[PDB]
């Protein structure tokens, strides 16, 4: 009676952004991306190699 | 090689293991009862470095050019011998046993391998762009190598897709044939001189070597030669 909830596994249009003018989607992936999966991944692959490589120069 | 200097013809002197020159000067002196000086080498050796290597110079009438080799007592570049050699030094040239393994024959590493002269002031101003171009794709060693081998080039590397085969297409372009193994590898030598060096590795660089497959620049002389084998 006093609140209203939507557990909508998935929401598509929306016309405050929508398909044109949209923005916060634009580039969000990225957002979530060269710090999280783009680049970091490799990223994070090139502190193994560069890491594993010294490990057996010490050795 | 002095006498011929004099006679105003230019020479190539080439000198082998001058750490050897250094080694018999420390026996010499040992021997003679001077004592040792740093790890028991002669207290005479920088004089002893100046009066062969100084004698070691292009004047007017004539030059003597000099390509020497040295080794290093183990990797110890520390050594007096290696830095008293070194001291007089214009230019290393460090042949690399990997290179000479993968058919190219000039095993002389684009990187490791320096020189005094490679400034614009002498060379020219191209000259230093070009070479400064190329050995930049290459300052890494390629260091793109790794990430190839623990991620499958990843199906994707955009550019560094480009500069890999640009490395590649310029490390098969540094062999040349030899004029002195034609009657072994049979195949002609060719001269190349600076200029064509220059102008076709601006034009590599540029980009004139590109849509061309490799094994295409394995051995050749110019980039002129390896266009007419693509045409042909």
């Amino acid at each position: 009676p006093h609140r209203v909830t939507i557990l909508a596994d998935t929401v598509e249009r929306a016309d405050e952004i929508d398909e044109a003018r949209a923005e916060q989607a634009r580039a969000e992936a990225e957002a979530r991306r060269r710090e999280a999966q783009s680049e970091r991944d490799m990223a994070l692959a090139e502190a193994k190699l560069r890491k594993e490589m010294v490990r057996l120069r010490v050795a | 090689a002095e006498y011929f200097r004099d006679e105003g013809r230019d020479i190539l002197l080439f000198i082998d293991n001058i750490f050897r020159f250094v080694q018999a000067g420390s026996e010499v002196s040992s021997l003679l009862g001077r004592m040792p000086s740093q790890v028991g080498y002669q207290p005479t050796l920088g004089t002893e470095m100046g009066e062969l290597q100084e004698r070691i110079t292009s004047t007017k009438r004539g030059s003597i050019t000099s390509m020497q080799a040295v080794y290093v007592p183990a990797d110890d570049y520390t050594d007096p011998a290696p830095a008293t050699v070194f001291s007089h030094l214009d230019a290393t040239i460090s042949l690399e046993r990997s290179i000479a393994e993968r058919a190219i024959f000039p095993a002389v590493d684009p990187l490791a391998s320096t020189s005094r002269i490679l400034d614009p002031n002498i060379v020219g101003e191209e000259h230093y762009r070009v070479a400064q171009e190329v050995k930049r794709v290459l300052q890494r060693y390629k260091d793109l190598k790794d990430i190839i081998a623990i991620l499958g080039m990843e199906e994707l590397s955009d550019e560094d897709k480009l500069t890999v085969q640009r490395a590649r297409k310029i490390e098969l372009f540094f062999s040349q044939p030899f004029t002195v193994a034609q009657q072994f590898t049979g195949r002609p030598g060719k001269y190349v001189p600076v200029k064509k060096t220059v102008e076709s590795f601006a034009r590599l660089l540029n980009g004139e070597g590109d849509h061309i497959p490799e094994s295409f620049f394995y051995m050749q002389g110019d980039f002129d030669d390896v266009l007419a084998a693509y045409e042909a």
